């Protein structure tokens, strides 16, 4: 068959395609090295499809996330093999007690410093602040790392206390999150300092600070193994040293270890398992691929050996010494998502210290966040740390909005397609982000997440607009708050009457219907699946329109008008006619579907109630129903629109648990007898009516009242829930 | 097929 690899951009892949070469040459199975961005996002993406590659290499810390998925198949080397390696590097690659990739590297990072600009570099980060001074004074700056991987950050975070899981009972605390403590702070704060200061640039990332030391022009970075190979190009006299202490405690780099693992879909685990074993982890080709770019301590002892005599490499380990391995659970990727974002937002001065800590840490222990970000990621590759309207108070401490953040995207939308530029608003807080039981009820894997859905919107961006507007976010608030008082969950086609322009402005848009998101997908969480409702503004007659038919028909016939919404559905709010305004023969349509299939409706919720003329369940001979004005003109609908084609029709009270249930003659599951018309498991009630009743009922200013020798009907003009426990 | 009214 074949072999396809993915290794990170920044690591020997021309030596390790060297070693490919001569498995080609021996074995004649063709080996084709890759080296995409962010394949360790697109691996479990593609993986499970089994368009994944043959061999992923990476640090550790991801492969147990694969594994616990199953994308990793289980590597089966006999002991001779494993006496070749260090046990540790083995360690560091077990997951659950099973072996689920081959380690190969060590990796830490370390002071990287010019040693002519700088003979004698810094013991402590104190020192640095000074340093700059006098290396800017001549045109020259201290000090400049990649600031937009947290990797590079962490070991000042960690030097005075700070920590990813906490490590105990020979296994780490998913509870337990070290970035907010005041090491973190600290560290994180010092960093934000040296920025404030102008002693660094919080946009310096990989290449800018490769750049800066291999021209001379800052005196020191830090980087691993890997960056060597493009500093010995450059000539620079450099040297490698242990990372500088902070409160006079080292740096803490987290340790990681490079390891080749084994795609579960691959026909070819052999192949893999013959490539892995006996031509990469011996001493020639790990030598190739270390020629290209050094690998740092490998996990190979007799090339170890070898290269331990080699001061970086003893330096590289004197910092690994000083730090600790990376964890490789599951949950390792949402932590390092979460302190990518403080950091950055720290560094950017968007969040403070404080806020952007205490966010990260309470983000890296919220699986269903990190899922629904993930769907995110995948929709907007491009647009890593969006603008985010962010609770202050959390609504799990009750404060008033139950959306714990809503992101906001800018959607270029599609030209081609004519589908206008647009804002698109997701929101976090109706799903199960904890899985805590501070909110939701934990259901589990199987089942919906919270509410088992998260809103989203789409709003046409005008060209002057520089950010999204952030009403929408309040407007979702609220669609929320009624969610969690009410406990109805939001299906597509249902409709929301508003009765106010949502914007408050003076637009025509008073209304929503809710619509599968076109590009958001459901995803699945350890807590449940999440699917995404776009709303979807209308006017009142399209309301009216969508009641009296169906919420799908009205959708459909708004996504064939662009003005109103297109194919994706986006909402105008300066729009000014309805649809029926701009093309009368649509009116035709609705009127064409209402009589020949009749209303989709298959309940309502709105202000109601019945009583007597609460416990247990009872059977009556006579009853007495009430409405608002508003489910009472729906009254009409209930009876011709689905009575007469045997069905039901529900009316639920938002206000109560009441709750009633129209049924005709025909029904299925239905206790009421044409004998024993009404009864009632409790609040809930069901009466069953006859066309014959049905229609004399539809031939028949409030209170408005109607009797008859059998019932009264009133219409006419105290509870609240919370949180979904 | 359901309908929410005047939930704000
Ligand atoms: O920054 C987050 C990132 O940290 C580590 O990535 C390292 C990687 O281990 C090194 O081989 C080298 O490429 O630098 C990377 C940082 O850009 C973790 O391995 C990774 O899971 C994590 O996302
Ligand atoms: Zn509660």
């Amino acid at each position: 068959g074949k072999l396809v690899i993915w290794i990170n951009g920044d690591k020997g892949y021309n030596g390790l395609a060297e070693v490919g070469k001569k498995f080609e040459k021996d074995t004649g199975i063709k080996v084709t090295v890759e080296h995409p961005d962010k394949l360790e996002e697109k691996f479990p993406q593609v993986a499970a499809t089994g368009d994944g590659p043959d061999i992923i290499f990476w640090a550790h810390d991801r492969f147990g996330g694969y594994a616990q998925s199953g994308l990793l198949a289980e590597i089966t080397p006999d002991k001779a093999f494993q006496d070749k390696l260090y046990p540790f590097t083995w360690d560091a690659v077990r997951y659950n007690g099973k072996l689920i990739a081959y380690p190969i590297a060590v990796e830490a990072l370390s002071l990287i410093y010019n040693k002519d600009l700088l003979p004698n570099p810094p013991k402590t980060w104190e020192e640095i602040p000074a340093l700059d001074k006098e290396l800017k004074a001549k045109g020259k700056s201290a000090l400049m790392f990649n600031l937009q991987e947290p990797y590079f950050t962490w070991p000042l975070i960690a030097a005075d206390g700070g920590y990813a899981f906490k490590y105990e009972n020979g296994k780490y605390d998913i509870k337990d999150v070290g970035v907010d403590n005041a090491g973190a702070k600290a560290g994180l704060t010092f960093l934000v300092d040296l920025i404030k200061n102008k002693h660094m640039n919080a946009d310096t990332d990989y290449s800018i600070a490769e750049h800066a030391f291999n021209h001379g022009e800052t005196a020191m970075t830090i980087n691993g193994p890997w960056a060597w190979s493009n500093i010995d190009t450059s000539k620079v006299n450099y040297g490698v040293t242990v990372l500088p202490t902070f409160k006079g405690q080292p740096s803490k780099p987290f340790v990681g270890v490079l390891s080749a693992g084994i795609n579960a879909a691959s026909p070819n685990k052999e192949l893999a398992k013959e490539f892995l074993e006996n031509y990469l982890l011996t001493d020639e080709g790990l030598e190739a691929v270390n020629k290209d770019k050094p690998l740092g301590a490998v996990a190979l002892k007799s090339y170890e050996e070898e290269l331990a005599k080699d001061p970086r490499i003893a330096a590289t380990m004197e910092n690994a010494q000083k730090g600790e391995i990376m964890p490789n659970i599951p949950q390792m990727s949402a932590f390092w998502y979460a302190v990518r974002t403080a950091v950055i937002n720290a560094a950017s001065g968007r969040q403070t210290v404080d806020a952007a800590l205490a966010a990260a840490q309470t983000n890296a222990a919220a699986p269903g966040l990190h899922a629904i970000y993930g769907e995110c990621r995948r929709l907007y590759p491009d647009q890593p740390n969006p603008l985010q309207v962010t609770a202050i108070v959390k609504y799990d401490s009750f404060g008033p909005d139950p959306l714990d953040y809503v992101s906001m995207y800018r959607n270029v939308g599609s030209p081609s397609a004519n589908i206008p530029e647009h804002w698109h608003y997701i929101s976090f807080g109706l799903s199960d982000l904890y899985g805590d039981n501070r909110v939701h009820e934990f259901t589990g894997t199987d089942g919906p997440s919270g509410f088992g859905f998260e809103l989203t919107f789409r709003l046409k961006r005008e060209t002057g607009e520089s950010a999204p507007p952030t009403w929408p976010a309040e407007l979702m608030q609220g669609l929320a708050r009624y969610v969690f008082q009410s406990e109805n969950t939001f299906c597509s086609g249902d409709h929301v009457s508003w009765h106010s322009p949502l914007d408050n402005s003076e637009s025509r848009i008073q209304h929503m219907l809710l619509t599968e998101d076109p590009q958001m997908q459901p995803v699945q969480t350890p807590f449940g699946v999440v699917t995404f409702l776009q709303i979807v503004g209308v006017c009142t007659e399209e309301l009216h329109s969508a009641q009296q038919w169906n919420g799908q028909g009205i959708l459909e016939l708004l996504r064939t008008v662009p003005i109103a919404g297109g194919p994706w559905l986006i909402t105008d709010m300066r729009r000014g006619e309805t649809i029926f305004e701009i093309d009368p023969h649509l009116q035709e349509r609705v009127d064409k579907g209402i009589e020949t299939d009749g209303s989709n409706l298959s309940g309502v919720s709105a202000k109601c109630a019945w009583d007597d003329l609460p416990i247990r369940t009872r059977q009556l001979e006579s009853v007495h129903l009430k409405f608002n004005q508003e489910s009472g003109a729906l009254i009409p609908l209930c009876l011709r629109g689905r009575l007469l084609h045997g069905r039901h029709f529900t009316y639920k009270s938002i206000t109560g648990d009441m709750a009633i249930t129209f049924v005709s003659t025909g029904v299925e599951g239905a206790f009421a007898t044409e004998e024993h018309p009404y009864a009632a498991h409790g609040p809930w009630l069901q009466i069953l009516l006859t066309e014959e009743f049905v229609e004399k009922m539809l031939e028949d200013a409030l209170p408005k009242e109607y009797s008859w020798p059998e019932k009264k009907l009133k219409v006419s003009i105290v509870e609240h829930h919370h949180h979904h426990h | 097929s359901y309908g929410h009214l005047s939930i704000g």
